[PDB]
Order: structure tokens, then C-alpha cells, then sequence
RNA sequence: CAAGGUAGAGCAUGGGCCGGUAUCCUUAAGGAGACGGACGAACUGCGAAUGUGCUUUUCUUCUAUGCAAGCGUAGUGGGCGAGUUCUGGUAAGCAGGACUGGCGAAGAGGAAUGAACCUGGCACUGUGCUAAGGAACCCAAUGUCUGGACAGAGACCGAAAGAGGUAGGUGAAUAAAAUU
């Protein structure tokens, strides 16, 4: 699970509102902790407001409708941190929200490059129309042209031992 | 092995700035000394009478006795896991006067204002203490001219 | 003979260097370090390549002797002499010392052990760090798969990673190629050889004019 | 405000008996005298009857001795004076 | 008022609140001495006892050095009055005492009922000294349900130590 | 409010490596060079972080079951180890320093076992809860989801150098399915 939220915050000196400025970012996080966590480093090194000198004024958390669970398409420009460099890329995914769709991508490099949830970056997330699809893999699926049948057998009762004339599986 | 000379290990220390070798300045010799000013001491090493011991070179004492070009200032040590008290002689021409009383000094002239008006008016002084900085202040804020911030540099 | 490289790959002493205080040093192997068509000028020789270290250690004058011979080699036999300039970048300061041991050890009137155990001068290394360029070529554009295959064979003289690589670089000048050609037009280059003075606005103006009369164009 | 109302209660605190000490004489005249004292102690806070207390727990060597004139050299004018010791004869 | 602000397309950030509440997480037995001295300022001395702290700049900079073993952050007043009811006490010098009517009225003479105290304390900054020193330190038990993780990394790295901000809430609701 | 010259950065006095265009000096060689690259524990033009001292309770916070001059008298004066760093040595469970906690003089639960590692400091009982580490079976508590991986491999485990198989990223082409 993954959550969307937005931070707003200002400069403080010794006095208040030194500039009449607002500073805003957008962030997938797990919490709200995690969110001013990313606010702060931004900042940082954007441009050069440290803590002391800064007060958030709000945080909000963006939520979608869907109440049908109505499938979408949508692209991800991310980047990771190896341990040579910075690696940027592009990939499309399926789901029922952002949030849902910036799941599965933290869950893939985890799989495919052995990178800890903290060392990605979301650059960008649009949802796309068929026209759009770049990259081979969900083209058939949004399409709307698969079937399969079940690989995976599942047991019938939570019982250690059953009788042997008795059905086992589904 | 190392050697225990009185200037041991004075190579860098007692030695003059970049572009100011020289005998001081006018200002060093008609500076007034009194009884019970703090004084902060370093050595000028192009004057070669009344050099202090090099463990007290930059460090503040008080005025003990004056004398016609010198100083008895006392400082305190540690030696042998006990407080020992030490009675340093000095040149003027390697002491200046110390700053580390300036702000103290600045209270005293506002509390000796309140501490006659608290016997006429009064019964007890406010004394104007100091407090350290606070919490974070509120703030009101007008919400136009918002500034987004993005991972939009790449770095590669 | 000598000891293997693994006795002093590392850099865990001090520098230590030929000076008043430490005598009787010999002389590196190294002694040569620029080969090919030195005095070409800046223009004639766009291209640029270099060996690069991911590793930090010390490199014996051994071995920069032994890669010097190999580029050497492959760059005037393919190249041609004229068409081609090779550099390389470290200097062998660093001493090296040795403690020396008979073998009929035991009992001797020499002070035997750990007694007195400071060593005598042995030879020479360079010191290196991550991203440092160790060797460079700058040549023609169509002989890129040449320089590629010269450098590849200096990888192999030398302990830990290196990788060739090709620079954004205009020669051995410091300038990007875009940048050079947009400041070689517009008249602001003067060639000193290998690399390139720029013309600014900066003195007076009697010199300014005798500057502009030896640009490049 | 708190940090007098603190000293306040520690200098108290210095000059009350401890309770907890007992005169090591086996004279049962002398224990009989400090068994009064203390009695008075619990049902008071007056400086003086809690100074006595203290001392007649005191050792021998530290209830050292005084001559006549230096009582009156110490007396300051006052008319009644008190000592936990014993009065000796001045030649002088 | 958050009505009226809106409607004028403006915001508005309330000042940051007095004080701070401190649980101390793991065991201080082989920290420096610094760091001994350090907690014993702040009156801590046993795992999973609390406190509350005064928020100040020379507060701040104690609270960089000892952030390894604490966690700490703010606290509304929904939470200040379970923990006071539910594990709140009280001492004179060296007398500890439950917090009576009898107990308040000798103390500060004008404080007559435990929800009085209460409202002083949120509400009032001038007084805070007073009365945060009569409190003794509360004794917790540990967190209903364990902890998720690692206790001895940071917050933010998903352990248990650091700065919780206005969430610390949840992590004192287990430990009452 | 003082003092400091380490890390980084630099090569302006001193030491010191390689190559130089115009120009200059001679030769008809070489030399100098308006400059570039490479450097020092006993080179410095600049300079941290951490640590050290001074004043102020007229400055937060704690504090009596606390500090304690003075007097009398004991044992000790072979140490060893962890983390961070340094010197000698090819190194060493090697020899020798500095800083903050340990074992010595420290049990209990955990790393199968271990002086020093992780959790965490012990009077004597009873009921609840957590840590570190675990949860097919030995052995108190275990399952779920998504990708990889076929080697008598891995969970415990060595270098420079490399091809093969498979999963992904980025950049070049070509394209009458794609391919390199
Ligand atoms: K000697
Ligand atoms: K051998
Ligand atoms: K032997
Ligand atoms: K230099
Ligand atoms: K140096
Ligand atoms: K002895
Ligand atoms: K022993
Ligand atoms: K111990
Ligand atoms: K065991
Ligand atoms: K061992
Ligand atoms: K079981
Ligand atoms: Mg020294
Ligand atoms: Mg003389
Ligand atoms: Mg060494
Ligand atoms: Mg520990
Ligand atoms: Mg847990
Ligand atoms: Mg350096
Ligand atoms: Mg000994
Ligand atoms: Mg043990």
C-alpha cells in the first residue's frame, strides 16, 4: 500500500513570512511522516532552506472515486540508485488507481534489481488511452483479448489428513 | 623522543600573520591597565621580554597587580586530578583587553535603573532576564504566487 | 628479484619523496611520457579518449614502463607517427621501502628480528584515486576503434578496474565541442600547441587589438 | 519563583536534628538530659533547641572546653548565655 | 474561523505548542556519560517511563543529542487527559501521594480539581514550571501488539526512535 | 567571547617531473618562452566538522535518601578486548600510542557451541506484557502476495580475467513479421 499527498509550506527567519512565496510537492509515501520527510529534502537541495528556517502550513491527502473498480493504463517515468549511478526508465502498467499503479512499479525493481523501496523516484504518472501504448506488455491486455485457464490447484478443507476415496483439490 | 625545553613544539604557534611582521602598533603602548579587568593574552613574538609559557596563550584572566610594564594575572589549572591557582607575569605588549564581559556589563546599566524605581513604586525587581528562542510563530498567509517543486534534474 | 605486486598495492603510509632528508633513492623505470606528434595544433586532432581507474592504489614504475611500450606499439604501427599523440598523466613520486633479511637466519652479530626495523629504499610508485585519467589519446575521428583496442591492452598491465572511455572534450583542451566551435567562430581561440588560450575583455585595449590579430580563424 | 522556594527548604532542612543519632555514653543522666531535648525538637522549629540537640551527640574531643573571659569576649552584650561544655578558671 | 479564512482564499498555521512528551525506548546502560546526564536532566530513568519538556531552544539541542534512545513529539489534549487519569501522581518533597482535592488546594492554592490542573496546563504558559514539577514521572508498560519493526532505527527508517511530530499519539494510546 | 592549521582545497617563498604556439637568442644545433598537465610527514596564500577554555542562574533544566573541607588508614602500580583512528613491519590471534563504552570484578535470554558481539544490570514470591531472536520437524509459535534463480547450487564461503543461458534499462540502425 502507497498513498498521494501534497505539502505546502513557507521561509521564517527571525520574523515571520519573510517571503511572500509558497513552496508545493506532490508525493507517493506510505504515510504523512514519509511525506514531510521528502518535502524537507527537496527543498534542500532545490535550493538551500534548511529546517530551522522553514514551517509546513498544510499537508492533504488526493483521493480518486472509482466506485465501479473500472480498469485504466498508465506510464511511469522513474529513476534508482545502483551501484555504479542514477538509472533512469519508462514502463506501463494496469490498474484502479495511481496509487495502485505505483505499487506494482516499487514491487518490480524490488524483483528485477534488488533496490530497496527508499532508493526510487516517481518523476511522473499519466493515465493513457490505447492510442498511446508504447511498450509491448499490457497492449493485449487493455485490448481486451485474454483468457487462461488455472495453473495453481487449491485445497477443498483446512483437514491435515483426508480419506483417500475423498475429491482433494477444487 | 621529544625534548622539554621552554619553547618546545613552537613552530606554528610564535610565529607573525601573512604581511604583518613588525613591531605593534602606538595604540598596544597607551592602552590603560587597572585592577580586576579581565585581559585576554597573545604573545607577539617579536618581543623577546616578558613572554608568558606557551599552555597560556590564548586564554582570559584577571588582573591581580600593575606594575610599570607588566601585569600579575591569575588563572586556575588542573594538575594531578586537583584545582590549582597560578600567578602569571606578563608584558603589556603581549595582552588586550577582553570582550567576554561586554553584554553582562550592558545588563547591570538597565538593572540599576529597576532595582531604585522597585523600592519607591514596587517592592521586588523584574530584573529583565534573558530567555532562549521559543516555539515556531504563527503565520497568515495570502495563498497566491504557489511554487511547485519537482524531481524534474535527473542527474545523471 | 623483485616481490610481488601484492606486497604494495595499497596505500597505507604517508607520502614519502626525494628529499634532503631520505638518500640514496634509485632512479624510476619511466622516463618518457609524451609519444606521437607532440606540437600538433589543438585543431588537427579532435578526438579524445582516456583510461579511467575505479580503483585507488599504487602503480610501480614497473608497470607504467610495460603499458607505455604496448600502447606505443599498436598506435604507430595502425596510426601512422604523425597522425597521433599519447600521454601519460602520473608521475612515480612515492617511495618504496624493504626490510631486509638473510636466509641463514637464526643467530648473526646483524641485528636479527624486529630489532631496528626500519627499512631502506626500495623503488617508486604513483599514487592514484577513483576517476583520475591515467593514460590519454587524442588522434582523427575515423581512428576511434584504434585508440579503443591501444588502450584495452594497457588494462591488462595494471591492478584492479579501469575502463576505456571516449570524451566530450575537443582535444586536450578543456572545452566541450560544441563550445569550441562556437568560440572558434567569432574569433576568440589563440592555439599555444596542444591547447587553447581565450580571448577576453579584460586588459587594455592596445593589447587587445595585438591579441586579436593571431586568433585561429 | 520555584528555584527560591528550593533553597529555601534545603537551608531549613541543614539546621533540623537528623533523628537518627544517639550520644555513644553509657552514663544514664547524660541519656536521661538528651532524651528531653529531643522531645522538644518534634514539636518545634526554633533554631536554637535544634543547635543543642545536635551537640550533645557530639564525640568529647569535639566538645572542646572554654575559659570564663573568652564567654564574655563571645557574649556580645546579651545577658544569658549557653554552652554545651565545660567552663574553665582564667589566671589573667 | 478556518470558515472565514477560506472564504478569503488564505491560510492560516497555528504557533507550535509549548511542549513536548518524551518515552524513552531502549536501555541507556553503556552511553556515555554525557548522555547519563543528560537524561537525568530530563528526570528519565527506567525503560518506557514518560515525560513532558518545555519547548525552547536549549530543549532542542538536548534533544539532538539523546534522539537514538527517545521518541518523542506533540500532544492534544484528548491524549494529555487519559494519560493524567489513568497514570498520574504526584510528590511534596520526598512524600509521593495520589493527586487529591486536599493534595491540589496545599500545592497551588487557587487549583482545586484534577480538571482544572488540566486546563492550566494545556492553556497556560507562564506556569508551566510549577506545575510539571509536581508531577512525577509516568510509568508505562509496553505497546499492546509489539513493535513492527526494528525498535533502534529511526521513524522515518520504520523503526521506533526519533521525532513522531503530531503522531505520537498512537504510540502512547498502547501504553497506558 | 577567545585560541587552533588537521580533512578538504591550492601549487605566489623554498624543493621538484614531462611537454610547449607566437616570439627571442644563437646556431643553422640547441636554448628561453607569454602556458598546460603531474606532486611533499619535516611546502602554504585559504580553511571546516568534532573537540578545548572564559563569562553570565542578572539563563533554560535538575537537585537533600544529595554534596562534603579535614583527620586516620587499605588495596593497586604484569592488564586485555570492541568500535573509530594512527606509527613501525610483506604480514600476524605481531609490537607500540590516542578517544568513548566493556571483561577483569557481571549473572540472565539470544547468535547450535564461544571472557569481551545483540537485548539488557540480579533481595524473595504471584499474575499479566514486550525485547533481541524466532515461527515444516527436532523445539514454545506460520502463513500469504509479487518478481528472479537449475548449479549434488544456495541459505556458510577467494582474486585479476572472462564466455554461455535468462530477466530488465538506455542509445543506434533497418523493416516487406520484426531483425541487427
Ligand atoms: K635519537
Ligand atoms: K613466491
Ligand atoms: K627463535
Ligand atoms: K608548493
Ligand atoms: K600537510
Ligand atoms: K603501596
Ligand atoms: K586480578
Ligand atoms: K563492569
Ligand atoms: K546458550
Ligand atoms: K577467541
Ligand atoms: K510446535
Ligand atoms: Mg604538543
Ligand atoms: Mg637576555
Ligand atoms: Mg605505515
Ligand atoms: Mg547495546
Ligand atoms: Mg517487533
Ligand atoms: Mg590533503
Ligand atoms: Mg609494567
Ligand atoms: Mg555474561
Amino acid at each position: 500500500a502507497i498513498n498521494e499527498y501534497k505539502v505546502y509550506g513557507i521561509k521564517i527567519d527571525d520574523n515571520g513570512v519573510v517571503g511572500d512565496e509558497v513552496y508545493a510537492h506532490i508525493v507517493f509515501a506510505t504515510n504523512e511522516l514519509l511525506a514531510k520527510s521528502s518535502f524537507n529534502k527537496i527543498l534542500k537541495k532545490q535550493k538551500k532552506i534548511k529546517p530551522k528556517n522553514t514551517k509546513v502550513i498544510k499537508v492533504e491527502e488526493i483521493k480518486e472515486d472509482n466506485k465501479d473498480l473500472d480498469v485504466k493504463n498508465y506510464g511511469i517515468d522513474y529513476y534508482y540508485k545502483s551501484k555504479r549511478c542514477d538509472h533512469k526508465g519508462y514502463k506501463e502498467f494496469r490498474g484502479v488507481s495511481r496509487c495502485h499503479a505505483v505499487d506494482k512499479l516499487l514491487c518490480d525493481i524490488g524483483g528485477r534489481h534488488s533496490v530497496k523501496r527508499n532508493l526510487i523516484f516517481i518523476m511522473k504518472v499519466k493515465e493513457l488511452t490505447v492510442d498511446e501504448i508504447k511498450k509491448d506488455k499490457i497492449k493485449i491486455f487493455a485490448m481486451e483479448d485474454v483468457e487462461y485457464p488455472a495453473y495453481r490447484n487449491v485445497l477443498r478443507s483446512n483437514k491435515l489428513f483426508v480419506s483417500e476415496n475423498e475429491k482433494l483439490f477444487n | 623522543v621529544s625534548s622539554h625545553g621552554y619553547r618546545r613544539q613552537t613552530r606554528n604557534l610564535f610565529s607573525q600573520a601573512f604581511r604583518k611582521h613588525g613591531m605593534p602598533n602606538t595604540s598596544t603602548y597607551l592602552t590603560q591597565y587597572a585592577v580586576g579587568e579581565y585581559v585576554d593574552i597573545k604573545v607577539n613574538p617579536a618581543i623577546h621580554k616578558g613572554m608568558p609559557h606557551k599552555y597560556y596563550h590564548g586564554r582570559t584572566g584577571i588582573i591581580k597587580e600593575v606594575n610599570r610594564g607588566s601585569v600579575i594575572v591569575l588563572f586556575n589549572r588542573i594538575l594531578a586530578n586537583k584545582t590549582v591557582e597560578r600567578k602569571v607575569i606578563v608584558g603589556i605588549e603581549h595582552i588586550r583587553k577582553s570582550k567576554c564581559q561586554d553584554e553582562y556589563l550592558k545588563r547591570l546599566e538597565i538593572n540599576k535603573k529597576i532595582i531604585e524605581e522597585a523600592e519607591k513604586k514596587g517592592e521586588v525587581p523584574v530584573l529583565f532576564k534573558r530567555q532562549p528562542k521559543g516555539p515556531k510563530p504563527a503565520v497568515e498567509m495570502l495563498m497566491n504566487n504557489i511554487i511547485e517543486l519537482s524531481y524534474d534534474k535527473v542527474e545523471s | 628479484g623483485r616481490r610481488p605486486g601484492r606486497c604494495y598495492r595499497y596505500c597505507k603510509n604517508k607520502p614519502y619523496i626525494k628529499s634532503r632528508f631520505c638518500r640514496g633513492v634509485p632512479d624510476p623505470k619511466i622516463r618518457i611520457h609524451d609519444l606521437g606528434n607532440k606540437n600538433a595544433p589543438c585543431v588537427d586532432l579532435p578526438l579524445n579518449v582516456n583510461l579511467i581507474s575505479y580503483s585507488k592504489e599504487q602503480l610501480s614504475s614497473e608497470s607504467l614502463e610495460s603499458a607505455r611500450i604496448a600502447v606505443n606499439k599498436y598506435m604507430m604501427v595502425n596510426a601512422g607517427k604523425d597522425n597521433y599523440h599519447v600521454r601519460i598523466n602520473v608521475h612515480p613520486y612515492h617511495i618504496l621501502r624493504i626490510n631486509k633479511m638473510l636466509s641463514c637466519a637464526g643467530a648473526d652479530r646483524l641485528q636479527t628480528g624486529m630489532r631496528l626495523a626500519y627499512g631502506k629504499p626500495y623503488g617508486t610508485a604513483a599514487r592514484v584515486r577513483f576517476g583520475q585519467r591515467i593514460i590519454s589519446i587524442r588522434t582523427k575521428d575515423s581512428n576511434l576503434k584504434m585508440a579503443m583496442e591501444a588502450l584495452r591492452r594497457a588494462r591488462y598491465k595494471f591492478p584492479g578496474k579501469y575502463e576505456v572511455q571516449k570524451s566530450n572534450e575537443y582535444g586536450f583542451s578543456g572545452i566541450e565541442r560544441s563550445q569550441f566551435e562556437e568560440l572558434k567562430n567569432n574569433g576568440k581561440l589563440i592555439n599555444m600547441g596542444d591547447h587553447v588560450k581565450i580571448i577576453k575583455e579584460k586588459g587594455t585595449v592596445e593589447r587587445y587589438v595585438k591579441l586579436c590579430e593571431n586568433a585561429i580563424q | 519563583m520555584l528555584k527560591q522556594k528550593m533553597f529555601e527548604h534545603y537551608k531549613k532542612k541543614a539546621i533540623l536534628f537528623d533523628e537518627s543519632r544517639v550520644p555513644r555514653t553509657k552514663n544514664v543522666f547524660y541519656q536521661s538530659l538528651f532524651s528531653l531535648y529531643k522531645k522538644v525538637c518534634e514539636n518545634t522549629e526554633n533554631e536554637i533547641v535544634h543547635k543543642i540537640t545536635k551537640r550533645l551527640t557530639m564525640s568529647r574531643t569535639e566538645r572542646h572546653p572554654l575559659k570564663l573571659s573568652n564567654i564574655i569576649e563571645q557574649a556580645n552584650g546579651k545577658e544569658i548565655v549557653v554552652f554545651v561544655g565545660k567552663v574553665l578558671d582564667d589566671d589573667k | 474561523s478556518e470558515e472565514r479564512m477560506q472564504k478569503e482564499n488564505k491560510i492560516y498555521a497555528p504557533k507550535d505548542p509549548h511542549f513536548y512528551a518524551v518515552v524513552l525506548i531502549k536501555s541507556p546502560l553503556r552511553a556515555s556519560n554525557k548522555i547519563k546526564k543528560t537524561l537525568e536532566l530530563f528526570r528519565l530513568k527506567h525503560i518506557n517511563n514518560c515525560v513532558l519538556v518545555k519547548n525552547n531552544e536549549s530543549s532542542r539541542q538536548m534533544l539532538q543529542k539523546i534522539r537514538n534512545f527517545v521518541a518523542y513529539g506533540e500532544l492534544k489534549l484528548k491524549t494529555l487527559r487519559e494519560l493524567i487519569y489513568k497514570r498520574g501522581s504526584c510528590h511534596i518533597f520526598s512524600e509521593k501521594l495520589n493527586i487529591t482535592n486536599e493534595t491540589l488546594e496545599d500545592a497551588f492554592k487557587n487549583i482545586r480539581c484534577i480538571e482544572e490542573f488540566i486546563y492550566e496546563l494545556y492553556f497556560n504558559d507562564e506556569r508551566f514550571k510549577e506545575l510539571n514539577n509536581f508531577l512525577n514521572p509516568f510509568k508505562l508498560t509496553p505497546p499492546k501488539g509489539g513493535y513492527k519493526g526494528r525498535k533502534a532505527k529511526d521513524i522515518i527508517e520504520g523503526g521506533a526512535v526519533g521525532n513522531h511530530q503530531d503522531k505520537i499519539g498512537e504510540l502512547i494510546k498502547k501504553m497506558i
